[PDB]
């Protein structure tokens, strides 16, 4: 509920000026935001056949895109980073997707430890 | 048309031909947007080739889309990147023409035939930019990629 | 007439007049920042500015002062010219959609009646 | 269609509930500008109802477009007047909300029914500038206009 919330306003905000995107020679920050996290929570939205996941990591993935983490991040290595980051945290971070699942929502501490995950894969990534 | 419509799930393959783009010469004139095959799939005919053909695909719905909204307001507004993938766009609709043997009658040219690693190639090396400085018509009614930059060089004056 | 035709004008037509209202705001704002500096300066498809100078063609000191003049005035101009053109994009959009929602209405209609015939001929 | 006109014929009234305005958090949803009603008519609602009611309408439409001046092309040159049709307008855009009873177990909030007189007289003192002094939330889900007054008191 939480972080779906959140990519469906974007994603709102998005479709607005998705237009004007590749048009928009000297678009202002502000619309210029609008558009890099839409791009980022479009590919996010993508997800290959035959591979169902669970509901913690899909809230894993949105929470990287909708906390804005990956709007540095170039659009057409979203994906290849999602099917990475996913994979790592499905292996050396089981108890934080267990933490998301149980304690239902994305407490304090979750958020945190997201926060360190994300970002220094994030640069181990992009390095 | 129901005809035609009900068809459809018969099939495991679908190559579905245009009137638009025979009419724009493309032959054959088959339509890259809406030509569908059971075996697509990376686990089938391989990762090279399923990135490759959707890489085709998205080019060309991009620019699909792109067409009207320049023609209106002037291509001038394109960014360079933007120009960039228009003007592959276009060369890769004339690379995915073929002289058909069977067609010569027609064409005016020796029919061709491609082998699956040839076709995967050309395309592959269009997507990456390798052959941005040859002109469109390079690429038009050719057979394999080393063709285009034949005829390309061809064109003298 | 086609629906299918109708449908991509359509789709075409109601992007145009996006893009196109986008730009009347830039140009807004540009004109805006270049008309400030217009002040301190008289002290010394951009519509068609393009085509007056050209008509009428064909140191340092008044440089600044037209280069001033010119890009307010090309922003003034593009601003009008984007407004218009989203504005007729407006209405050949509403037009379009009235086009398509008759031709739509008589296509049920059309179809509807031959399937009757058929059966009243038996 | 044939389906909506025919129903058209017999329609006096629309009522016009739009997510966009929803998502303004002005409830009930109910769009301002789209709602129409046969009997708004001098000659049956009166002539002073009439003049609110359109009055108001115009502040809107006003409103509307002026506001692509304000947030885009920056909200400081706007004449003595634009100023003041933005304030009122936002405040009567405001006003036009209220909390209903039905609401009330989930808001925690005692519903307003407003009888015609008090809603006059209210949106007619905004139009008119005697609330110019008050902040917007001061208007926002109350019902009877001293209402408005009386959160802006409390809000400060």
């Amino acid at each position: 509920k939480q972080v779906a919330g959140t990519m469906k306003l974007e994603l709102a905000q998005y479709r607005e000026v998705a237009a004007f995107a590749q048009f928009g020679s000297d678009l202002d920050a502000a619309t210029q935001q609008l558009l890099s996290r839409g791009v980022r929570l479009t590919e996010l939205l993508k997800q290959g056949q035959y591979s169902p996941m669970a509901i913690e990591e899909q809230v894993a993935v949105i929470y990287a895109g909708v906390r804005g983490y990956l709007d540095k991040l170039e659009p057409s290595k979203i994906t290849k980073f999602e099917n990475a980051f996913l994979s790592h945290v499905i292996s050396q971070h089981q108890a934080l997707l267990g933490k998301i699942r149980t304690d239902g929502k994305i407490s304090e501490e979750s958020d945190a430890k997201l926060k360190e995950i994300v970002t220094n894969f994030l640069a181990g990534f992009e390095a | 048309d129901p005809a035609p419509a009900t068809t459809f799930a018969h099939l495991d393959a679908t190559t579905v031909l245009s009137r638009a783009i025979a009419e724009l010469g493309i032959y054959p004139a088959v339509d890259p947007l809406d030509s569908t095959s059971r075996i697509m799939d990376p686990n089938i005919v391989g990762s090279e080739h399923y990135d490759v053909a959707r890489g085709v695909q998205k080019i060309l719905q991009d620019y699909k889309s792109l067409q009207d909204i320049i023609a209106i307001l002037g291509m001038d507004e394109l960014s360079e990147e933007d120009k960039l993938t228009v003007s592959r766009a276009r060369k890769i609709q004339r690379f995915l023409s073929q002289p058909f043997q069977v067609a010569e009658v027609f064409t005016g040219h020796l029919g061709k035939l491609v082998p699956l690693k040839e076709t995967i190639k050309g395309f592959q090396q269009i997507l990456a930019g390798e052959y941005d400085h040859l002109p469109e018509q390079a690429f038009y009614m050719v057979g394999p990629i080393e063709e285009a930059v034949a005829k390309a060089d061809k064109l003298a004056e | 007439a086609t629906l299918k035709d109708i449908t991509r004008r359509l789709k075409s037509i109601k992007n145009i007049q996006k893009i196109t209202k986008s730009m009347k705001m830039v140009a807004a704002a540009k004109y805006a920042r270049a008309e400030r500096e217009l002040k301190p300066a008289r002290v010394y498809l951009c519509g068609a500015i393009h085509s007056s100078v050209a008509k009428q063609m064909k140191l340092a000191n008044i440089i600044y002062y037209s280069l001033k003049e010119s890009t307010t005035s090309e922003q003034s101009a593009r601003m009008t010219a984007m407004d218009n053109a989203s504005k007729n994009a407006s209405e050949m959009i509403d037009k379009l959609t009235l086009t398509f929602n008759r031709t739509r209405q008589a296509v049920i209609t059309k179809e509807l009646i031959e399937i009757i015939s058929g059966a009243a001929a038996l």
